[PDB]
């Protein structure tokens, strides 16, 4: 899951 | 992450990218096939973000900021696009019910932005 | 104490169980503006329409837990209590698509 | 639903 | 917007 | 405006  | 970030909705789509310079829709993260796309909000400071992942792989296929002001286009009942300073995106949605799922949880953020 | 989430242009009738054919929602033709409520307090919603013309309220309806929202067409959305069945039909495909998203919206969050 |  |  |  990313960081934006 | 998941202590900032609320998923607001999940729905199916084939994500890509316009090529403009090609004049064509790309896959979004090179391969084509369907992803779980959401949208999160970070309720702390009222913003939000499109994040899609692909369903064989899990590849991360977009993330990208909601701005304020966006102009959501619903081309047709199963596919949305919109666009940034950078990229146009667009949604091939697996279904009609996979895009009204997405399109009210954009309108929805779009309203509270 | 309520906080419309949206405002929607819309002629809203109920169905005549008797008659079959719809009726125009307080007895009067023609659009009114009908928004959704949010009571924050409590985390409930109700749908609440006036007419256009007169500000009659034409329709003051709960939004509960787990309704079947139907939408029918891209202008004509309906859904029913156990007593009535009630539809709007929209002045346009943009009031409709404000409507839908703000009452999915509410079924989310109940 | 009654249709319209 | 591009077509699709 | 009515109450509920």
């Amino acid at each position: 899951x990313p960081p934006x | 992450g998941s202590m900032s970030e609320q998923s607001i909705c999940q729905a199916r789509a084939a994500v890509m990218v316009y090529d403009d310079a090609n004049k064509k829709w790309v896959p979004a993260g090179g391969s084509t096939g369907f992803s779980r796309v959401h949208i999160y909000h970070h309720t702390g400071n009222n913003t939000f973000r499109v994040v899609g992942r692909k369903i064989q792989d899990h590849q991360v296929v977009i993330n990208c900021a909601i701005p304020k002001g966006l102009k959501y286009n619903q081309a047709t009942q199963t596919f949305h696009q919109w666009r940034d300073a950078r990229q146009v995106y667009g949604l091939n949605f697996g279904s009609k019910e996979d895009a009204n799922v997405f399109a009210s949880a954009m309108m929805h953020a779009l309203e509270v932005l």
